[PDB]
């Protein structure tokens, strides 16, 4: 009953860690910064509204995901406080690769007997609006502030 | 409790009998295939109408 | 130091229960009984090949899922050992209702503007072959034991 | 953890700005432009099977 105190503080420590990793994948957290609002609005309006942000945006492999979350998170907290973001927020080369590998993780079966990885670099070179509905008028995605 | 994935090839079960190349007697199949044979013997029912 | 040894039991006893719960959600575990491999073949051949069996067959909610998996596992083990399954294996009301709720969990957004839950009792009344390709010739699904 | 199933499937419920006796098709077009666009396809009168 004194080593069974560790086996509670231990299961509550891991269950807290686990909840926190999942919470921090999610649209409410991602959009707690007003800069992420337009991407949050287009997510919620789309076919993919019911999967989290990191279902596309971070690796699914656990050993790859934790470090990716920390580094991306660190860049973002920085650019939101001490940096000066441009007028254009565009994904870098690394997120393009992790987003695209996730398309395939979930939609292999539609594509199994076709060379759809070979003509266009990315899936979204054909499925353009899976990229946050980027072809729709500006007022359907964006307000000032 | 169980480990390897299903195969998708649906391989039919494979047999090697003690029967010669040209065996045609129905009773010769009974010893090795009693379930299929007993099912075959159900064709004897000659009373039922639809 | 008998707390740092009891907290290492709790984070290995939850990491084992967590891994063991996901393992027994999956196709190699389910199809370990040969009575289950027509459903296994048809799962692997389908658009849902890369989601687990229990992504459809059990509640996603963790308080609901644990009891369900145990009760379902108990009766399936009994039927495979001391029971006598018939020529037809069919799902009960219980599993028709959990499978159907899971269709809605992953496919809400397709269906949001339409009364698709109202005419047909189940999603699979229209999406019939999601029920293990049941309309295809027997030889594409089944072999002798 | 949590579900990101933040949007729940619900049978649609409507309350229009129309009177109980409205029968003009054009009166529905503002409320329901998607189904109205579909309905206009019936104007196609060129295609045989
Ligand atoms: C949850 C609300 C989010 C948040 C906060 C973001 N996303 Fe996405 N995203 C997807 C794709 C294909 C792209 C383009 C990548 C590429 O160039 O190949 C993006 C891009 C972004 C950006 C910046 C770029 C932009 O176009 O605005 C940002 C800020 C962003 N994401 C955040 C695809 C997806 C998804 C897969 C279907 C999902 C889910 C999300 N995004 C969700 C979110
Ligand atoms: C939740 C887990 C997420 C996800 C998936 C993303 N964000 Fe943000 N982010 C913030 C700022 C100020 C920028 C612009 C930086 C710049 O102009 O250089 C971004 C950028 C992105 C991108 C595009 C850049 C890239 O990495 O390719 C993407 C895909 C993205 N984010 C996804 C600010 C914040 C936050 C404030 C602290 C928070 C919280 C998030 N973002 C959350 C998320
Ligand atoms: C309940 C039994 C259902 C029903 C009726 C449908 N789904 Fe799903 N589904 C999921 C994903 C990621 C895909 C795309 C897979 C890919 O592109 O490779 C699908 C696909 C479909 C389809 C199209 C394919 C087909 O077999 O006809 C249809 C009609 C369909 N679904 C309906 C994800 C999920 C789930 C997430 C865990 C769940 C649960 C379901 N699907 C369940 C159902
Ligand atoms: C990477 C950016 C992609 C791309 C190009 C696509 N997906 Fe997904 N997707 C998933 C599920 C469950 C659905 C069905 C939702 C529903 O039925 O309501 C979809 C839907 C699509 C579509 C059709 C809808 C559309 O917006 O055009 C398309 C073209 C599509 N996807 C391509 C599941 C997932 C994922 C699992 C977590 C991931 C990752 C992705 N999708 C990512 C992508
Ligand atoms: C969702 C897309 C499913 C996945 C993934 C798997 N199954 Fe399935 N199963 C699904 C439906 C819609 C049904 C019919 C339910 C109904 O309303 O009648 C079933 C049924 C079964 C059955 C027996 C009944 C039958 O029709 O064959 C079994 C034994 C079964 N399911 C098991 C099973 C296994 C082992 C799976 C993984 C390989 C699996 N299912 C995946 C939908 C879905
Ligand atoms: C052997 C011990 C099994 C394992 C492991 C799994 N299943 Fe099974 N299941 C088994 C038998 C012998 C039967 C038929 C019993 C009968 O009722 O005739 C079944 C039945 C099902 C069903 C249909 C009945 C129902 O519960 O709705 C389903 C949907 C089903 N099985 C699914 C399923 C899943 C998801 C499994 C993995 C977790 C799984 N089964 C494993 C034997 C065995
Ligand atoms: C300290 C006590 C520890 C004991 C554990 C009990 C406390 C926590 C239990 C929370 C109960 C809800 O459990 C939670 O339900 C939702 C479904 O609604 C699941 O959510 C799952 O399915 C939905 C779709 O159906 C997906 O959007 C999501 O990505 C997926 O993870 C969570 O994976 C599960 O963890």
């Amino acid at each position: 009953k004194l080593v069974l105190g560790g086996a509670t503080l231990g299961v509550v420590a891991l269950a807290t860690v686990a909840f926190g990793m999942k919470y921090t994948d999610q649209r409410p957290f991602c959009t707690s910064c007003h800069i992420m609002n337009p991407v949050g609005v287009t997510h919620k309006l789309s076919g993919h509204a019911n999967i989290s942000c990191n279902d596309c945006h971070a690796p699914h492999n656990l050993l790859a995901k934790l470090p990716f979350k920390a580094i991306a998170g660190a860049r973002d907290v920085y650019m939101n406080t001490l940096g000066h973001p441009g007028d254009l927020i565009l994904a870098g080369m690394e997120t393009k690769e992790v987003v695209n590998a996730n398309c395939k993780a979930c939609h292999t079966m539609t594509n199994v007997e076709v060379a759809s990885m070979e003509a266009k670099k990315y899936c979204t070179d054909c499925h353009r609006n899976v990229q946050h509905m980027r072809m729709k008028p500006i007022s359907t995605r964006e307000v000032a502030d | 409790a169980g480990c390897s994935d299903v195969s998708t090839e649906l391989k039919t079960p494979v047999y090697k009998t003690k029967l010669t190349a040209e065996e045609i007697r129905n009773s010769a199949f009974k010893p090795e295939f009693p379930k299929q044979y007993a099912s075959y013997e159900r064709n004897d029912e000659t009373t039922v109408m639809t």
